[PDB]
């Protein structure tokens, strides 16, 4: 693609500049170019990839929710206003699905298959679950939900065998899988149980950590607690 | 519901 | 272009949806399509056009300032990091210039020449000054500065003859021309004099206004006052 | 410097 002529290191450098400038679409394009060089990604590079696409899809998701709410209101004594709301919601939806397909394509060709260390493999499988979850949010679907579930479950199995309960990747995975259960899979009890168990097992391991690792882990634990407060 | 950063 | 097949009214409807969804690039594309239908724009439609492009160029300007600051720092005991900062600053700059050229092109073909009422003509000439001012911010230039000045001056001459001193378009024009003087033309005394005179003449006309018009005018007067506090 | 809304 358009980044094929740029050095890998220059793409990474420009992704970091784009982040500082809050130019997340550019950041994502640079990171896609870096992945397509075919080398594995370091921890910092994986995080740049994730930040870029999370911000892009996050804006699309927020826009889709605004438009979907307007569309649902129009379908209630509501005056007919024509096809425009549906058309524009569909436009945003299609762009969102395209970004998710792009991310899933990078994971399948060939990030996941080359990822052997637990930290990288869990990271990518969590991403796979996340982007199928975003597809599920707009789908009208069973197979998409099962794809998200399967990716999260494989990531969970590796993380529980290979990572301590305070590891931030393990914690963020459990957080997002719990959101999947609550918001996608119609399984609030599973969501609550997973969040509780994850929080409690991390609590019991905090004593092993340095001050800086403690800060990293407790930040994500607080998100688990915030959700439990909302859900119970 | 909050998801990961 | 790509909006040629969409009804004018549908483009306007979708611009309003895009605004609600904070999808300003889409909003600008819809409004460009509406302008290109060739009919004059109503007051509400002019405001949609302005909101859309102001938000698009505002994000580009903020990004350009971040990148320009990094570039200037690199050009001080600074370690050489290669061409990437300059290249990416240039990329953002070129996109910003393209948006400004697009807006100026809509004004020249044919919004300004068909605008006969003071409210529309002043609005478009103010826009012309603004987008030349944004070009001047990144130029390295005298002719661009003179183009901005000339557009603002024609708008000022009409506004002083045809509009009351509290009119929000007249006030916003004077505000932006004062910013031009301070930030672009190296004329802080002219900026201060214009802001002071504009504020004082509006103050003396507030007694003529309804409660709602008073709120509209005093909002912009406060911006003049904020700048005077910064500048003096 | 603040410009117009
Ligand atoms: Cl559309
Ligand atoms: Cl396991
Ligand atoms: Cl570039
Ligand atoms: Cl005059
Ligand atoms: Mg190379
Ligand atoms: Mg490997
Ligand atoms: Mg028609
Ligand atoms: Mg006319």
């Amino acid at each position: 693609g358009a980044m094929g002529s740029m050095e890998r290191a220059s793409l990474i450098q420009k992704a970091k500049l784009a982040e500082q400038a809050e130019r997340y679409e550019d950041m994502a394009a640079f990171m896609k170019g870096a992945v397509e060089k075919g080398e594995e990604l370091s921890c910092e590079e994986r995080n740049l990839l994730s930040v870029a696409y999370k911000n892009v899809v996050g804006g699309q998701r927020a826009a889709w929710r605004v438009l979907s709410s307007i569309e649902q209101k129009s379908n209630e004594g509501s005056e007919e206003k024509g096809p425009e709301v549906r058309e524009y919601r569909e436009k945003v939806e299609t762009e969102l699905q395209g970004v998710c397909d792009t991310v899933l394509g990078l994971l399948d060709s060939h990030l996941i298959k080359e990822a052997g260390d637990a930290e990288s493999r869990v990271f990518y499988l969590k991403m796979k679950g996340d982007y199928y979850r975003y597809l599920a949010e707009v789908a009208t679907k069973k197979r998409i939900i099962d794809s998200a579930r399967s990716a999260y479950q494989e990531a969970m199995d590796i993380s529980k065998k290979e990572m301590p309960p305070t590891n931030p990747i393990r914690l963020g995975l459990a957080l997002n899988f719990s959101v999947f259960h609550y918001e996608i899979a119609n399984s609030p009890e599973e969501a609550i149980s997973l969040a509780k168990t994850t929080f409690d097992e991390a609590m019991a391991d905090l004593h092993t950590l340095s001050e800086d690792s403690y800060k990293d882990s407790t930040l994500i634990m607080q998100l688990l607690r915030d959700n439990l407060t909302l859900w119970t | 519901s909050r998801s990961s950063p």
